[PDB]
């Protein structure tokens, strides 16, 4: 049961699962341990919390597009969104605002605060 | 539609990365936190993954845990030294006792399901946590009377039930057949449920392997009880005609 690097092996089966759900995924850019998903109501009322919550996978598409996948721990319905432009992603407090698909606002609350800024700086690079 | 054509090794691959592989450093070293995710992975396998693929077998918590450990070599180092500490915790963990009832009709092909008010609240059997110094039968009667308005005190049998530990809960649902279909269910006691309707057992996912599995409505903690309930009704129809 020898393993020269357990983290490379951990990320090997991680990409194996992401390709099983989305074959267009080419590689993993970064991973966040625990991430909760919030959704801003289109009625412009309050900050509703979505039932989506799981591991955050910063992923790169076959077309070199940079998006993210969230394996939901509460339902098979995962979250797969692409970041078309860095001007759509902002960082407010311990949230990661993202305006995707014309008018829509999703907020990513990450458990580890160091993961939020690291992902945010990578998103600003394509 | 996600796990329709998924092998059992791929399912263990998904549940591994989804629940137990990407925890932080201190959480993976914790027996309580590692056991908590495995119980969640077991419930996720029974309630969701099996409904999308009937080929996958129904497993118990202790059996599912054993296959998942041998599946991932990253836990072989952990399970070799923390074997006795984990097996004692998985068996003796304090779990929330929940009691309920599976009310069937006279023909034993329609059951009573209850649904909440939340948009994502799925259908489930009337159950709930037990109170202090409360009996197993008394808790099931109370939860049914509160969530459905029907008093099954004169019909509940302490020996006819399905007991199963799932998602960190010791669940025991007492099977009560012969409920009149004309029963007026009024959940005036608890305003946290919305609808109470009879559901044909054949319409639930895992009950009828021959029928095409279409899962248009959501079900919560209903699929894992279908395999024992199908076996239970099969033995009752034989015992009624012997």
């Amino acid at each position: 049961p020898h393993m020269e690097d357990e983290n490379i092996l951990r990320n090997a089966v991680n990409l194996q699962v992401l390709k099983f759900h989305y074959p267009e995924i080419e590689s993993i850019i970064d991973i966040a341990s625990h991430v909760a998903v919030y959704q801003f109501d289109v009625g412009s009322q309050k900050w509703l919390k979505t039932s989506i919550e799981g591991t955050f996978f910063l992923v790169k598409d076959q077309r070199a597009r940079v998006g993210y996948v969230i394996l939901n721990r509460n339902s098979p319905e995962n979250l797969y969104l692409f970041i078309n432009h860095p001007s759509n992603v902002h960082l407010v407090d311990r949230y990661l605002i993202h305006r995707t698909e014309n008018q829509h606002v999703v907020g990513l609350w990450m458990f580890d605060p160091n993961d939020m800024s690291r992902i945010f700086n990578i998103v600003k690079e394509s | 539609m996600s796990f329709t054509n998924a092998t059992f090794s791929q399912v263990l691959d998904d549940l591994s990365a989804r629940f137990i592989l990407n925890l932080p450093a201190e959480e993976q070293s914790s027996v309580e936190r590692l056991c908590f995710q495995i119980e969640q992975a077991h419930w996720f396998y029974e309630d969701f993954i099996r409904a999308q693929n009937d080929q996958l077998p129904s497993l118990g918590l202790r059996v599912f845990s054993a296959k998942l450990f041998a599946h991932c070599p990253l836990l072989w180092k952990w399970s070799k030294v923390h074997e006795e500490a984990f097996d004692d915790f998985l068996r003796y963990k304090t779990r929330i006792p929940v009691r309920g009832a599976i009310m069937l009709d006279m023909s034993m092909q329609q059951c009573v399901l209850v649904k909440g008010w939340k948009a994502s609240s799925g259908w489930g059997f009337p159950k709930g946590k037990i109170d202090k110094d409360e009996s197993d039968v008394d808790c099931a009667i109370r939860e049914v009377y509160e969530e459905t308005g029907f008093d099954c005190s004169s019909r509940i049998n302490p020996n006819e039930f399905i007991d199963m530990t799932i998602r960190g809960q010791n669940v025991r649902l007492y099977i009560i057949p012969g409920i009149s279909l004309d029963t007026r269910f009024e959940s005036r006691t608890r305003k946290e449920i919305s609808k109470i309707e009879w559901h044909n057992l054949m319409d639930l996912p895992t009950f009828k392997k021959n029928k095409p599995q279409t899962m248009k409505n959501k079900f919560y903690m209903v699929i894992p009880f279908l395999a024992p309930l199908k076996k239970w009704i099969k033995k009752r129809n034989i015992a009624n005609n012997t």
